[PDB]
């Protein structure tokens, strides 16, 4: 399959040559799989989404987005136009606030529910969770974290964006899950970045265009937006059969492309994602 | 919740 004229983004993971334009990926477009959005929700009833995005729980007054992250998030995941696993199934946690934060007793809250609401859905392919949100070391965040991978889900997290060693950082920080930094356009580190040997690779994150509230979209940077991207990829691959949601991670660190990046700081890797299609 | 879009 080939989305021409496509968001870079979703070019530059099924491409190994910057620069292009065209997302190919396999038909199967991560159908049969789950992907849990822990943010400040899904734009459900956005036309990108086709009726595939769901909210399934809240910790605040209202369940819908009234901020766009989380949105542009799960639209980066498998949104019809901007999406990675384009036939994906949705789920909206909101954990954070209108405002963009949320406490860490509730963010963990969120990860402990996707753990068992997994076990009630229907997802044969595999569950994988993004979680576009950090903040600043935590032992009890790191702790949900891994859990939460310990049950069988791929867990995918932001690395950062103080431009620091992300070990300082709680989502980011633990071993088990996989964190993602964010590269730009011209194969660079975003300038923002987190870096360190705690990351595991790397995906696109500078001016990505991708769904937002109100039934609109808009670009926007960060290893937020990098997250969905892996996340997506992971799903991806987990219904192709190519790996399982306790090794995914590896598996796509192992079939990335090697040294393609510029300015990584010595001692961390430079991995971009990639889906490794060929017709 | 990391960043910048209307935003965070």
């Amino acid at each position: 399959a080939a989305q021409t004229n496509a968001p870079w983004g979703l070019a530059r993971i099924s491409s190994t040559s910057p620069g292009t334009s065209t997302y190919y990926y396999d038909e199967s477009a991560g159908q049969g799989s789950c992907v849990y959005v822990i943010d400040t929700g899904i734009e459900a009833s956005h036309p990108e989404f086709e009726g595939r995005a769901q909210m399934v729980k809240t910790y605040y007054y209202s369940s819908r987005d009234g901020n766009g992250h989380g949105t542009h998030c799960a639209g980066t995941v498998g949104s019809r136009t901007y999406g990675v696993a384009k036939k994906t199934q949705l789920f909206g946690v909101k954990v954070l606030d209108d405002n963009g934060s949320g406490q860490y007793s509730t963010i963990i809250a969120g990860m402990d529910f996707v753990a068992s609401d997994k076990n009630n859905r229907n997802c044969p392919k595999g569950v994988v969770a993004s979680l576009s949100l950090g903040g600043g070391y935590s032992s009890s965040v790191n702790s949900a974290a891994a859990r939460l991978q310990s049950s069988g889900v791929m867990v995918a997290v932001a690395a950062g964006n103080n431009n620091a060693d992300a070990r300082n950082y709680s989502p980011a920080s633990e071993p088990s899950v996989c964190t993602v930094g964010a590269s730009d356009r011209y194969d660079r580190r975003s300038s923002f970045s987190n870096y360190g040997s705690v990351l595991d690779i790397f995906g696109p994150g500078t001016s990505i265009l991708s769904t937002w509230i109100g039934g609109s979209t808009r670009s926007i940077s960060g290893t937020s937006m990098a997250t969905p991207h892996v996340a997506g990829l992971a799903a991806y691959l987990m219904t192709l059969g190519k790996t399982t949601a306790a090794s995914a991670c590896r598996y796509i660190a192992d079939t990335a492309n090697k040294g393609d990046l510029s300015n990584i700081p010595f001692g961390t890797v430079n991995l971009l994602a990639y889906n490794n299609y060929q017709a | 919740g990391d960043e910048q879009g209307e935003n965070k």
